[PDB]
């Protein structure tokens, strides 16, 4: 047996320490910790309910937005208040927007230098590389030239003999499977991701202020005055320049991410048979398009014990069967109450002991549904969009497998997608289908402005006596995201978030059950322990929010 | 030629001012990284991990020691001995003190390296204080904001380089050209104020008109920024209050995460 | 599917209205021409010369009748006949009132067309009107500006298309989304003229702080327009006050072209 | 024999008819008329010296700039002001900038459809094309596809039965001599130089305010006020924002539009053998970076027979010799005083009384130098570099004879640059050659900024008695501009502008001599006389302004 420590994990947000106990080359054990905690829901107490959303939207910048949106659905929930349907075409946008420039980045920036090897690059034809290419991808910028000017600037960094944040990287391990050509080429497609990501939160910043940290949401619906006749505010032109932005995202999409998806998986076979970290998968329904909350473009649900076919819709973020099963335990957390809590009753009292292996390890709490661990984000949303018998998804999923069968003559059976590769694959699905929510979102509010409707903003009020309770659902880049308040004499005495990464991250629970991340590196080969690359691919697969998972 | 060096660490920061950096166009992060600067450590994007990533700041601080520039976001927890930021085993303010020895300028990027910001907001769960509270003995340049406008950390950076010493500082040690003056007296709905012009609730008539968001509760009176006339993005007329929102202080101690979005602010 | 018809035909033109186009970017040219609308005249841009043109431009007449806009840009000039400009042996004010007879809806892009601008000015030597001058039984849609903000224009079109009739117009005919507010009365510098804080000389200790340019010569105060929130050229930050120059009142009728750089404007 | 009327030319600035005798299938005898007139010189008149470059800026809006510089130049000559350092830097960026914006529109938007037949481009294989390319370009926007994409926006435009301004075109014409293939690619790269353009006016703008129509200018400097430590003016942040465009130029001018040159040269040779409009040439030095409004970047000279050894070379805009051989006549124009003018007693009489072959056909006046016809714009600025030994213009040719000497296997002399392609390639080295002058001025500013100069400009004084005379001379995008203004009691008492396209396209002069457009038209053959593509082939390649040449 050897113990190993993994601390810091890079390419990830925020604070990670991951050890693993080997046997005769093979992961045996796992310990996840998050190791940084603030204290957010204490921060935002004691508060008047409409303030706690410009707050807790800064539980996380990399998916930023999420928080934002989670919060004033929270406080609307508790003030039965119906959004304005030009609202939620606005707030819909803003999230499928933000959610692009989200999953690109982490394929690229966080998740391609696990499978990449830039030094390999060095050693490519560029005319060679162009013409694997040839029948698989119709994207403009695959040429020789392309590839020859980025080859240059890699050799123009090494030759400087300043490599920085690429210096002591996992250059020749034998876990590194490309050929030359092929990471010339992921490297090529790592700067063009650049300039997509950038497109995708010009969309954001135009409805929401700014970004990082948008400043447009309210308690009631938006800050953004609609008027095509007003100087200043959000009229003909400013919506002709968010269209323009809108309009620059799908063919990087289409042509480049999906495609990689399918080539990283044609030549890493053997992650289709590793890394599942959950038999049980959950994801709430997103993009209301109704003036009552609800009529979601996208659908939810509960699978149990890996069955597609018996699941459980989920169509109303007020559903009493989800509600009523969220628990958390901090009985392996540096907490003091360990008995599971429904986050309406959560408290989060810090007690920290150091570390112990078989006591408390982590500032990441233990979610259950119904007494069970659970798999959040795109695996758990792609699995349950194919169960609802969804034809969008099925058929992007079958365009993925059709670029791997050309590439390696095998299909991909449902089976397979409870792995790393997986997993990636459900981000990439995802990402392709919601360039069709912001064509849909952003004709329905032409279309809805057109019949005379300008509404933006139901103003709240909040009894001063009494005391009253509130929860906002959303699914978010990571998986489903809750945030749950309780008003008592008009102020805020109670606020719990329960996080995507907290479901995946989360520590050993009141039962001693192992949680997704711990689960999934079970089996894992390492060839070297003093470089464990491979325990770092499949907890990057999970794409670690840590700022989010802790808070 | 050999380029800069910088070394960034984070310390209770929630990465939106890293993420700022990729929606900055003069320079682009890409242009950044390879033509501008060495990042010699940066946690987010390094192919290194763990043992190795660790290994490599210890180098970059012996081979750079009196020339590279530290950067840090987030927020230092002091409360119980530095436990609440642990990474590779010790506390977060250690690494910071360590490196700042060696260190030719040191950047406290956003509102909570500035002053303490959210982190250290309400009952302050973990003792969260500013850069400038760990590092007595040295001058922290300040850039605020929950995250600053990118290139006001950048352009900070090029006259370090360019010209060979920071740019003029106010008393908060904050860039004038970023800093120097108050939103509110430089905001383009100033006429509106003067004339009695303004929004009471979002969607009212005097919103969808473009008129003055005081009474929704706009700290530009008392917040010392650029964001009325820098603004947002590099795509044109886009900031807090031109989307329609007051503005609530972010950058500015006392202000952001202390008063309610609809207080009203005091008028010098 | 087929793309609404535009014709456009150009009177006394600098061409810097049609030179407008070609920075904007929602839509681009190229996403105008072959995506928004059907050219269906446009000498700058047009492959056909001579004789093919004025043929190309009859079928289309005949063809779209009732369902065209007609955009003119430049003055037209009445004097001795109309001999001061002449296409195809014809005078300009010919070519324009017989191509009005058929068109959906009429546009003056820029002040020459809308109001006679810089070509109409001092003796007027060649007796230069506007388009509603030539044409006084029809609605025309004035666009002014030297030239204008080209989306000032591109979402005119846009929204007869999108919604079948134009926006809101004022009692110049001018759209209120562009025209509906004076410059003054939207000004990031206003703090400035309020507490007396102005530029004496380009160069001075004020002019480099950013101050008011009324003692220059702004006329702001006598001039509608958004030059001061939608600005120019889409990067952010850019119109002539923001760069350090007075507005000249180049949109407005009796300001522009008329008043000395350095004249005082009226403030009201 | 017949006589063919082309009237509009089109694929210009402003108004023009030309009207040709063809005999034995060539042209025999041209006129060249501008149709249009507005009195500029008139409307200024009376005024303040300081007032006029706001009004005269607008004799032009696709030369935007260059009038407006001309006139502050005017000014200060008859003044005696000395211009800022900084003031010329930034005077210097913004003509740099627009003249490569002004050049790239030329070459594709105006001129490319005389040479390319976008209907045979529907029969191209856009493979074959980018293989056409290997080793003559390092463009990365030249792959099969990225020339598929251009070939379906064709397809889709012709299926629309809505050709717009592409209809009734030279479509099949004989002297049509491109292949399928290279047609498909000049279509491609029409497209790409309208981007390449836009950067180019995001450097204009940033420094003039705006563009068209620049708005930063004084007679005494510039109002741009530069404080690297300042909010809301010149600072470090907005100068970095410049250089991001600057550097954005240089590709597609050197891997794309120069390449281009070179190609349309190889397909059509005998168009080096005819187009010659004069045997005597002049341009002025430009770009100015001393203290005292002079040290060009660029030189100048007068050229008299073709004969490069014996120029006489220009080094100062207060010379002599070149001010008092300056003159223009009215014989065959529409106005009143006929003998040739001096500008600064210059008047400008309107007379207009019918076309007439032998009297009056133009408002274009007719220029001499010392009696002499002469050709301006980019051939002349080109053959006077030539003439001074600048290797850089040397270099900067030989890469373009380079390139088509490897198409033909046949070389370029110097006589055969006295051509309808000879002035194409001038324009193209002029391009070239700009973008160096942009990373200079760019530099000598961030660099005379860092020594402690902020300075930008000095106040004029105008005595309120006394008659001054005043000359500016500028090198515009289509040669030699002057703009010559009398004070008298403090107001302009006289203004006169005399042009590049004035030069070029002015009438037969007072001894009934012929200038360059109507010397360039004699021998011009022409397969059918009613769609005479030769003749606007030879008039498009001196980049008529016909608001310029009368204004
Ligand atoms: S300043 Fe704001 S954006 Fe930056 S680390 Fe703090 S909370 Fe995040
Ligand atoms: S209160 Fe706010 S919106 Fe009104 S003028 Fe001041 S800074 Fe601008
Ligand atoms: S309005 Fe201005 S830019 Fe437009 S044609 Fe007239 S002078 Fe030219
Ligand atoms: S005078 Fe001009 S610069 Fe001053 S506030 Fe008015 S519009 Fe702005
Ligand atoms: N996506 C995301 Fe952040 C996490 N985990 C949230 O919510
Ligand atoms: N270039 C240009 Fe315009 C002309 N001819 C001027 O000067
Ligand atoms: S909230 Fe912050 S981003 Fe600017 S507008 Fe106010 S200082
Ligand atoms: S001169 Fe014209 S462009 Fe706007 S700033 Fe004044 S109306
Ligand atoms: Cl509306
Ligand atoms: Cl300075
Ligand atoms: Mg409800
Ligand atoms: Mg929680
Ligand atoms: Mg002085
Ligand atoms: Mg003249
Ligand atoms: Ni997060």
């Amino acid at each position: 047996s050897q113990r190993i420590t993994i601390d810091p994990v890079t390419r990830i947000e925020g604070h990670l320490r991951i050890d693993c106990e080997i046997e005769n080359g093979v992961v045996s054990k796992a310990w996840a910790s998050g190791t940084m905690w603030r204290g957010m829901e204490e921060i935002v107490k004691n508060r008047d309910p409409r303030d706690a959303w410009m707050i807790v939207q800064r539980i996380c910048g990399v998916c930023t937005t999420t928080h934002a949106l989670s919060s004033v659905r929270a406080a609307e929930s508790a003030l039965n208040i119906d959004v304005p349907v030009n609202a939620q075409y606005i707030r819909n946008i803003i999230l499928a927007a933000h959610t692009t420039h989200d999953h690109i980045v982490h394929f690229y920036q966080l998740s391609a230098l696990d499978w990449v090897d830039i030094t390999s690059a060095l050693q490519a034809d560029p005319t060679k590389a162009s013409e694997m290419l040839k029948g698989v991808s119709t994207w403009h910028l695959n040429s020789p030239e392309e590839f020859t000017k980025v080859q240059n600037k890699i050799k123009d960094l090494v030759a400087s003999g300043q490599l920085g944040i690429f210096a002591n990287g996992y250059w020749g391990h034998p876990a590194m499977k490309l050929p030359p050509e092929v990471n010339l080429i992921a490297v090529a497609h790592y700067l063009q991701a650049l300039e997509c990501q950038r497109d995708a939160n010009r969309v954001v910043a135009l409805l929401g202020g700014k970004t990082p940290h948008i400043q447009n949401l309210a308690v009631g619906g938006v800050a953004n005055p609609i008027n095509l006749d007003g100087l200043g505010v959000l009229n003909l032109e400013r919506l002709m320049y968010i269209k323009s932005f809108i309009d620059k995202l799908s063919d990087f999409v289409e042509q480049v991410y999906k495609v990689d998806t399918a080539v990283i998986a044609a030549f890493y076979p053997e992650w289709l048979t590793r890394g599942k970290g959950a038999v049980n998968y959950l994801s709430v329904p997103e993009f209301p398009t109704d003036s009552k909350n609800g009529s979601f473009l996208f659908p939810g649900g509960y699978i149990e014990n890996a069955d597609l076919s018996s699941y459980r819709p989920i169509t109303s973020h007020s559903d009493e069967y989800l509600i009523k099963g969220i628990q958390e335990s901090a009985k392996h957390s540096w907490y003091k109450d360990e008995a599971p809590q429904a986050p309406w009753e959560g408290t989060t009292i810090p007690a920290y002991d150091g570390w112990s292996d078989d006591g408390k390890y982590s500032w990441v709490k233990s979610p259950t549904f119904y007494g069970k661990t659970v798999e959040v984000g795109p695996l758990a949303n792609m699995l349950v969009k194919l169960a609802a018998g969804r034809e969008s998804t099925q058929n992007k999923l079958n365009e993925i497998v059709a670029i791997y069968q050309k590439l390696t003559g095998n299909t991909l059976e449902v089976a397979q997608l409870h792995s790393t590769l997986g997993r990636i694959i459900g981000r990439t699905v995802h990402c392709c289908e919601l360039q069709d929510i912001l064509q849909n979102q952003y004709s329905a509010l032409i279309t809805n402005i057109g019949k005379g409707d300008h509404t933006t903003f139901v103003k709240p009020n909040i009894p001063a006596t009494g005391e009253f309770k509130g929860v906002g659902f959303l699914e978010a880049p990571k998986g489903m995201l809750s945030h749950w308040m309780v008003i008592k004499d008009g102020i805020i005495s109670n606020y719990q978030a329960v996080v995507p990464s907290t479901w995946n991250s989360g520590p050993r629970n009141f039962n001693d059950d192992v949680g997704p991340y711990e689960q999934s590196l079970v089996g894992t080969p390492v060839a070297d322990p003093n470089k464990p690359l491979e325990v770092v691919r499949t907890i990057h697969s999970f794409d670690p929010c840590m700022a989010c998972a802790v808070h | 030629p050999q380029r800069p060096p910088v070394i960034w660490i984070g310390a209770q920061e929630c990465t939106g001012c890293t993420e700022s950096l990729l929606r900055a166009t003069h320079p682009t992060v890409e242009n950044l990284v390879l033509e501008t600067i060495s990042l010699e450590y940066h946690e987010v994007l390094s192919a290194a991990f763990g043992h190795q990533v660790e290994e490599n700041k210890h180098n970059a601080l012996e081979k750079y020691k009196g020339q590279y520039v530290l950067v840090v976001d987030g927020s230092i927890p002091l409360k119980d001995n530095g436990i609440y930021c642990m990474v590779a085993g010790e506390p977060i303010v250690d690494h910071i003190r360590k490196a700042a020895e060696g260190a030719a300028a040191i950047i406290a990027i956003g509102s909570c390296s500035a002053w303490g910001g959210v982190a250290a907001a309400g009952v302050n769960p973990t003792g969260a204080v500013s850069l400038q509270e760990v590092l007595p003995g040295k001058t922290v340049i300040n850039i605020p904001g929950c995250p600053p406008n990118p290139h006001n950390f950048l352009a900070t950076v090029a006259h370090i380089i360019t010209y060979g010493k920071p740019p003029k500082l106010d008393d908060k040690n904050r860039p004038t050209f970023a800093y120097g003056r108050l939103i509110h007296e430089h905001c383009e709905r100033r006429p509106h104020f003067d004339a009695g012009r303004f929004a009471k609730e979002f969607g009212d008539e005097g919103h969808r008109e473009g008129w003055c968001l005081y009474h929704l509760g706009c700290k530009g009176p008392e917040t010392y920024g650029n964001c009325s006339t820098l603004q947002f993005c590099d795509v044109g007329g886009v900031w807090p209050v031109a989307i329609g929102h007051p503005c609530y202080g972010c950058n500015e101690e006392g202000i952001g995460f202390h008063k309610g979005i609809h207080q009203l602010a005091n008028v010098e």
